């Protein structure tokens, strides 16, 4: 069973770094979730966000999103509501499957605490994790909670 | 920073591997 | 269900994009 991911968020999150410590520990990877075999299909959005036919059709094709912010930087959580309204409006649905993701959880300076984010994935109806892409503590649940999400769905 | 053709003789998870490499590609020069 | 050909180095970025789109239906195809 094939599934396309694709992770967005402000730039500096950790996007890469959490596509990285999934694959290589490429962007395919095989793994089992739930006792299912899965084939996972991970796009990394690079670069700042644009206006793009094609960059479009490339979100389109992705089945399951990751909106990572870091628990550090504040503007990286309050641009979540616009990274969610970006996927709804390419996928043309209301209920997309998505989790939210707050990276970084290994530093000790923080700035969005774990509660605003669990109130905010609460009222979008969404699961939340924290990661750390330096740690890898939460990768993988978090791109795996993912594919459950598409599952429900 | 773009990935080879995969070849004539590239098989269907050969393919699988080069799309995804693909995907992010297009994408981050778009 | 034909296997798309993939452009040379010469190809630009549609090219590829289109190839992208080909590579996709047919490996959803294939499935
Ligand atoms: N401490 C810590 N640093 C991180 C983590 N994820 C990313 N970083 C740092 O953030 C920097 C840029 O992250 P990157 O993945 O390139 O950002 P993005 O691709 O735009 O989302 C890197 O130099 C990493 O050192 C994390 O989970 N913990
Ligand atoms: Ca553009
Ligand atoms: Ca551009
Ligand atoms: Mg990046």
């Amino acid at each position: 069973t094939e599934y396309k991911l694709v992770v967005v968020g402000a730039v500096g999150v950790g996007k890469s770094a959490l596509t990285i410590q999934l694959i290589q520990n490429s962007y395919r990877k095989q793994v089992v979730i739930d006792g299912e075999t899965c084939l996972l299909d991970i796009l990394d959005t690079a670069g700042q966000e644009e206006y793009s036919a094609m960059r479009d059709q490339y979100m389109r094709t992705g089945e399951g999103f990751l909106c990572v912010f870091a628990i550090n930087n504040t503007k990286s959580f309050e641009d979540i509501h616009h990274y969610r309204e970006q996927i709804k409006r390419v996928k043309d649905s209301e209920d997309v499957p998505m989790v939210l993701v707050g990276n970084k959880c290994d530093l000790p300076s923080r700035t969005v605490d774990t509660k605003q984010a669990q109130d905010l994935a609460r009222s979008y109806g969404i699961p939340f994790i924290e990661t750390s892409a330096k740690t890898r503590q939460g990768v993988d649940d978090a791109f795996y909670t993912l594919v459950r999400e598409i599952r429900k769905h | 920073r773009r990935p080879r053709c995969p070849g004539d003789d590239a098989s269907i998870e050969d393919l699988h591997e080069y799309w995804a490499r693909l995907w992010n590609y297009l994408y981050a020069v778009a």
